[PDB]
């Protein structure tokens, strides 16, 4: 599933901190993250925001995500044929 | 000849179970550790796959024997008796 972050703040841009350390920007305060990038990352996330004058903010608190395995199938059976 | 029989994995405390219907597990047959398989005609084998935290151990084969066609019994030609 598309991985999708939010800030209300206001700004000129925004830095993105994923938990290893990548660092990605965005002109808007959302971010959505394709499931096949290098940003497709679990725990903890943080974000400053840049304003017109170039000067970052200190970072939010971080916010955690769980990016969640699927499971199988358990393939069901019946009780055979039935009358 | 004719009916259904059960395969049955050892238990391990964890891990998932496979059944394939070949080998090169193309094929998945079920998820259950003790499966049925129906209408068993002749000998077949099955292929049972045991994963653990991810990691597959060696395929283990089995062969489900199936007893031989049972002949007729013998009765004599038509006969004939008087009151």
């Amino acid at each position: 599933a598309d991985l999708v972050m939010s800030t209300s703040a206001v700004g000129n841009s925004y830095i993105w901190r994923a938990p290893n350390g990548a660092d990605t920007t965005t002109a808007s305060s959302t971010l959505t993250i394709v499931p096949t990038s290098s940003l497709y990352q679990s725990g903890n996330w943080t974000l400053s925001v840049v304003n017109a004058a170039g000067c970052v903010s200190p970072a939010s608190i971080a916010s955690a995500v769980e990016i969640n395995s699927i499971p199988s199938t358990a393939s069901a059976g019946n009780n055979g044929p039935v009358c | 000849t004719g009916t259904d029989a059960s395969l049955s994995a050892g238990t391990v405390s964890g891990a998932s179970y496979a059944w394939y219907t070949d080998a090169g597990t193309s094929n998945q047959f079920s998820t259950l550790q003790n499966p049925t398989v129906n209408n068993l005609t002749n000998d077949s084998t099955f292929y049972l796959l045991v994963t653990v935290n991810g990691c597959p151990s060696a395929l283990d084969s089995t062969t489900v024997v199936v007893y031989p066609l049972t002949p007729s019994p013998s009765l004599p030609a038509d006969f004939a008796v008087c009151e």
